[PDB]
């Protein structure tokens, strides 16, 4: 009869012929990671096929019902994900020139080998042949050579394709009513309809400045240390005025500053909290991890692993005849099976990454009540965020005390909650600026801000700007710099990760306030408290039924992201750096000081 | 479920206990009697219903509850006498490529009447344009297959549910419990039960 009727019975019998599906593409992707076999590929591309195929089809037949006839709010989230577009509005031939585009890039990235000039005879791929170099080296020229050779040759291919890539995204974003391709992405954080909680597409650049500009003093500090030691480790490169040589962060394109701790440790002369020497000692098995994994969410009062999910994952490298892939991924295949694909290893990484991804197989089974086109995040950040709450949770040395992995004994005085709280925040803090800079340019190249002949020359001025790293030698247009990292060459959203690492302290605070922690923020552990973890399973639970901006007031007790948590968590760090800087000057200067 | 089996038991003894002490069953909730009762109590006929559900629909085999299974497939009345016993399936009837062999009846226009079997095929109709006898726009098919795979989790996993329903009619009730027998007694005054003097 209605409307509302007719669109509850059609979503109903979506739901029911669209699981079987999603389990069936969701399996074969699986036989496909734990078993790379050429049938395994062929079998997924089928059920790929057949899924993308049944998604069009009843994206086709729901359009036909019109939104502003519908007043539940879960029917109404539910028709307009469906109703979405996406690449299905574009004519087929720049559809078809798009994916072709996408899968090349893809190939050329994943199969990119580079090594240098008068010594072709073999080459180093970027994993792990230039992942180590670039983790391990402390030669400059070797390092200088493996990033501007990398950028050259990946830049060189990928201009053009770039140059395509964006027009492209950009005809489909405004033929599906969005501004730019930005306006696309920063659509996952638009709610309209809820009274008070509604938050705009324009709303979100303005919020992550107003966080980067309270984020600025503690980064500037943490950049004039990592310098000042960066000085101390290489003599005459880096300026005390200037920038960060770009080529020396550690990793191949920024994104990560753990790879710095040795360098620039506080207090080398003071032992470490390495637990790994203590596992071995001990024979724990990844079994034996996952386990206390599972005891640490019981205790928290999370529901415990299902049968299936020790039946049938993958928690061990199978063997030299069977290959998978090494990265560790939890899967939620549907109809309530949960597996985690991990090539785990006794170390503490390990330990976390298990933490990590268990806490997204808990994620995904509180949602399963939902239905089925809801059953994800309420936004990308959420998802991410309630693993790394547990991976936070979980390295604290109170958790290892408690779980006999570390000595009763074991002095924690404040030099090693210094060097921790420098590690923490290199690999998080430092993350930041790197993405924030990455995600506003890439809008502005959506938004037609920058045109093309003037890419370089504002991303260089904006990464001497915002990232405080310069550029060792000039580049012209023949480069796309970019391009050369994993997520953006392959279509996906960056932002994901600087809302995450908001989202991660904000909800810490939150279930430690829960918890009656009194001390330090670092310091908090969430083990025991049911409270808290009927705080966190009531967000948990409702998946993409509501808005994050509810989900977040049902946390953390506010409407909107707040970078406060983050300031409090590094308050001693904070300090700490305040009183090491005296000598130093805090800040850079924009110019070609250290070297061009 | 949408086309149950239902066996009439007469004129035999039921024998309870070897239903009441297996540990293969996960659902044995009797309703309006009780289980250690029945092995002595006489009834005129045993209805025995037999379908399979998934793990989360069990529940809805009740009285007085709300689900596609209850409105749609199989309703209980209020005013049951039996017991529902349901147990988990997915040795038997999962398989790798998938069990599609049970179905569901998913829409209908009005709820089902207490013990009452739907086998019809027609096209349901959603809204006010006439199907026409095919199955496109707003007209969907009412049988929908189940989705049987032996990797699946406890709540979608098959589920054996067998119902039993125990009503008392004016006829001579004929389906009574096994009484035991003791061993006899000579040359002493004691009581004596032979069947039923005493
Ligand atoms: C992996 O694939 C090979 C290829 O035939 C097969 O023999 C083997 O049984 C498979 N192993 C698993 C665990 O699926
Ligand atoms: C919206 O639909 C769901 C399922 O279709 C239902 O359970 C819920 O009560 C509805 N909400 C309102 C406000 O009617
Ligand atoms: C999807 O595209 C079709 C035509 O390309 C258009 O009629 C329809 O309105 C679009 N969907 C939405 C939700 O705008
Ligand atoms: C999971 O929890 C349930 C209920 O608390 C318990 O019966 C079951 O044994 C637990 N499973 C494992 C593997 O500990
Ligand atoms: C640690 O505490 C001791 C004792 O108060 C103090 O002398 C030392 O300076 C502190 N170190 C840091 C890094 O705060
Ligand atoms: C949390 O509970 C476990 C189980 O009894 C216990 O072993 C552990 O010590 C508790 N945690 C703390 C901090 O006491």
């Amino acid at each position: 009869s209605t409307i509302e009727e007719q669109a509850k019975t059609f979503l109903d019998k979506f739901n029911h012929e669209a699981e079987d599906l999603f389990y069936q593409s969701s399996l074969a992707s699986w036989n496909y990671n734990t078993n790379i076999t050429e049938e395994n590929v062929q079998n997924m591309n089928n059920a790929g096929d057949k899924w993308s195929a049944f998604l069009k089809e009843q994206s086709t037949l729901a359009q036909m019902y019109p939104l502003q006839e519908i007043q539940n709010l879960t029917v109404k989230l539910q028709l307009q994900a469906l109703q979405q577009n996406g690449s299905s509005v574009l004519s087929e031939d720049k559809s078809k020139r798009l994916n072709t585009i996408l899968n090349t890039m893809s190939t050329i990235y994943s199969t990119g080998k580079v090594c240098n000039p008068d010594n072709p005879q073999e080459c180093l791929l970027l994993e792990p042949g230039l992942n180590e170099i670039m983790a391990n080296s402390l030669d400059y020229n070797e390092r200088l050579w493996a990033w501007e050779s990398w950028r050259s040759e990946v830049g060189k291919q990928l201009r053009p394709l770039y140059e395509e890539y964006v027009v492209l995204k950009n005809e489909m974003a405004r033929a599906n009513h969005y501004e730019d391709y930005g306006d696309y992405w920063r659509g996952d954080y638009e709610v309209n309809g809820v009274d008070g909680y509604d938050y705009s597409r324009g709303q979100l650049i303005e919020d992550v400045e107003h966080t980067f500009e309270e984020i600025k003093p503690l980064y500037e500090h943490l950049h004039a240390y990592v310098r000042a030691k960066l000085m101390n480790a290489y003599p005459s490169y880096i300026s005390p005025i200037g920038c960060l040589p770009a080529h020396l962060l550690g990793d191949m394109w920024g994104r990560f500053w753990t790879n710095l701790y040795s360098l620039t440790v506080p207090f080398g002369q003071k032992p470490n909290i390495d637990v790994t020497d203590a596992m071995v000692d001990q024979a724990w098995d990844a079994q034996r991890i996952f386990k206390e994994a599972e005891k640490f969410f019981v205790s928290v009062g999370l529901p415990n692993m299902t049968q299936g999910f020790w039946e049938n994952s993958m928690l061990t490298d199978p063997g030299n005849v069977q290959k998978a892939v090494c990265h560790p991924t939890a899967w939620d295949l549907g109809k309530g099976d949960f597996r985690i694909l991990m090539c785990t290893k006794v170390t503490m990484d390990d330990f976390l990454t298990a933490h990590h991804e268990m806490g997204h197989i808990q994620y995904d089974m509180a949602y399963a009540a939902q239905p089925f086109l809801l059953r994800n995040g309420a936004n990308e950040g959420f998802h991410e965020a309630v693993g790394e709450i547990m991976s936070l949770s979980a390295a604290t040395p109170k958790h290892l005390k408690s779980i006999g992995l570390l000595s009763p004994d074991f002095q924690e005085d404040n030099e090693t909650e210094i060097n921790f709280l420098l590690k923490q925040a290199l690999t998080i803090v430092g993350t930041l600026p790197f993405t924030y800079m990455l995600e506003k340019w890439r809008w502005m190249v959506f938004k037609g801000e920058i045109p093309k002949d003037q890419w370089m020359k504002k991303w260089w001025e904006m990464k001497r700007e915002i990232v405080g790293v310069v550029e060792p030698v000039p580049h012209d247009e023949t480069y796309c710099d970019p391009a050369s990292l994993f997520h953006v060459s392959n279509d996906y959203s960056f932002i994901r990760y600087y809302t995450r690492t908001l989202y991660q302290f904000q909800f810490q605070e939150a279930l430690c306030q829960a918890a009656k922690h009194e001390g330090p923020l670092h310091k908090c552990d969430i083990s025991n408290s049911t409270e808290a973890g009927q705080k966190l399973f009531n967000m948990l639970r409702l998946g993409k039924s509501e808005p994050w901006t509810l989900a977040l007031e049902n946390v953390v007790g506010a409407k909107n992201m707040n970078v406060r948590p983050l300031l409090n968590y590094f308050e001693p760090l904070f300090t700490w750096l305040k009183d090491q800087n005296k000598n130093s000057f805090v800040g850079w200067s924009t110019d070609w000081s250290p070297y061009a | 479920v949408y086309a149950w089996n239902r066996k009439r038991i007469s004129n035999c003894v039921a024998d309870y206990s070897v239903l009441y002490n297996s540990a293969s069953f996960s659902t044995f909730k009797c309703y309006g009697v009780s289980p250690t009762k029945l092995n002595d109590l006489c009834f005129t006929n045993v209805y025995a219903d037999s379908f399979v559900i998934r793990g989360d629909e069990v529940r809805q085999i009740a009285p007085g509850q709300t689900g596609k299974i209850a409105d749609y497939n199989y309703k209980l009345p209020d005013d049951f006498t039996g017991c529902v016993i349901a147990w988990n399936s997915n040795n038997l009837d999962s398989k790798v490529g998938g069990n599609y062999n049970y179905r569901y009846r998913l829409f209908r226009k009005s709820n089902l009447k207490p013990f009452e079997r739907d086998i019809s095929t027609e096209i349901y109709q959603a809204g006010s344009k006439p199907c026409n006898g095919v199955e496109g726009f707003n007209c969907y098919f009412p049988l929908q297959s189940y989705g049987f795979q032996p990797t699946n989790g406890v709540g979608y996993q098959p589920y054996r549910v067998v119902v039993l329903s125990f009503e008392l009619l004016h006829a001579p009730a004929t389906v009574c419990g096994p009484k035991k027998s003791t061993n006899l007694v000579k040359n002493k005054c004691v009581n004596f039960n032979f069947n039923g003097l005493t």
